[PDB]
């Protein structure tokens, strides 16, 4: 009756044709990390970061966009898990909810999400930021943000998230390129209370003994296929 | 664990 922790990344939804969050060169496809990924930069160009966010909630929600064979999987190894499962993604996007997953936490927030920036409360939202946009959970109403944590901000969830790592039996990286921290770092506190520490990806992240057990290829292939080996290993 | 960073 193991534990299972699963952190997802960039590299799980790439296959879903998702305008990746994946930072390389500084560069988020066609953005300035710097320029749309940082407080800096939404307080330097608030309407051009809020004009970035709202074009990728956009792309999140067209009809072409849907979740892949791993999302599924991941949906399948929470209903045969329960409370023994938690899946954590650094992803803001909404495709392991469409799955089937629930509980997901958010690490780095949620694209369909805003955030009050005074209060930090969050709520749901599927449009278009305006400046005419503002928050009803304080005396007077403030600018709304997207709820995605930026480059220096702290990250959501971290306590639970802990927790759960010190808890594992097995603790699944899928997906992640190796570069974002805390992420990143998840592996070897799961190695440090002992859990079973598996990467499935498209490339390596780390290199060494602390991914116990690693498998490399599409994440529509891979993360099935482990799954399905995972879901046989119980009965 | 920090903040969020990279490298
Ligand atoms: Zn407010």
């Amino acid at each position: 009756k193991p534990r299972v922790l699963v952190l997802t990344g960039a590299g799980i939804s790439a296959e879903s044709g998702i305008r990746t969050f994946r930072a390389a060169d500084g560069l988020w496809e066609e953005h300035r990390v710097e320029d749309v990924g940082t407080p800096e930069g939404f307080d330097r160009d608030p309407e051009l970061v809020q004009a970035f966010y709202n074009a990728r909630r956009r792309q999140l929600q067209q009809p072409e966009i849907q979740p892949n064979a791993a999302h599924l999987a991941l949906a399948k190894l929470q209903d045969a898990l329960g409370d023994r499962f938690l899946l954590v993604t650094q992803n803001c996007d909404n495709l392991h909810e469409r799955a089937g997953n629930t509980n997901v936490i958010h690490m780095h927030g949620e694209l369909l999400k805003v955030r009050c920036s005074q209060s930090g409360q969050a709520l749901d939202w599927t449009g278009d930021v305006t400046p005419e946009d503002k928050c009803h959970c304080c005396q007077f109403p403030a600018p709304l943000r997207p709820h995605v944590v930026w480059f220096g901000e702290m990250p959501l969830g971290m306590d639970e998230i802990y927790m759960a790592l010190s808890m594992a039996d097995i603790f699944i990286a899928i997906g992640t390129s190796g570069h974002v921290y805390p992420a990143a770092g998840f592996v070897h506190e799961a190695k440090l209370h002992g859990a079973h520490t598996v990467e499935l990806n498209l490339e390596p992240s780390q290199v060494g003994n602390e991914f116990a057990e690693k498998y490399y290829g599409p994440a529509s292939q891979v993360v099935p296929e482990f799954v399905e080996k995972l879901l046989k290993g119980l009965k | 664990g920090g903040a969020k960073r990279h490298r």
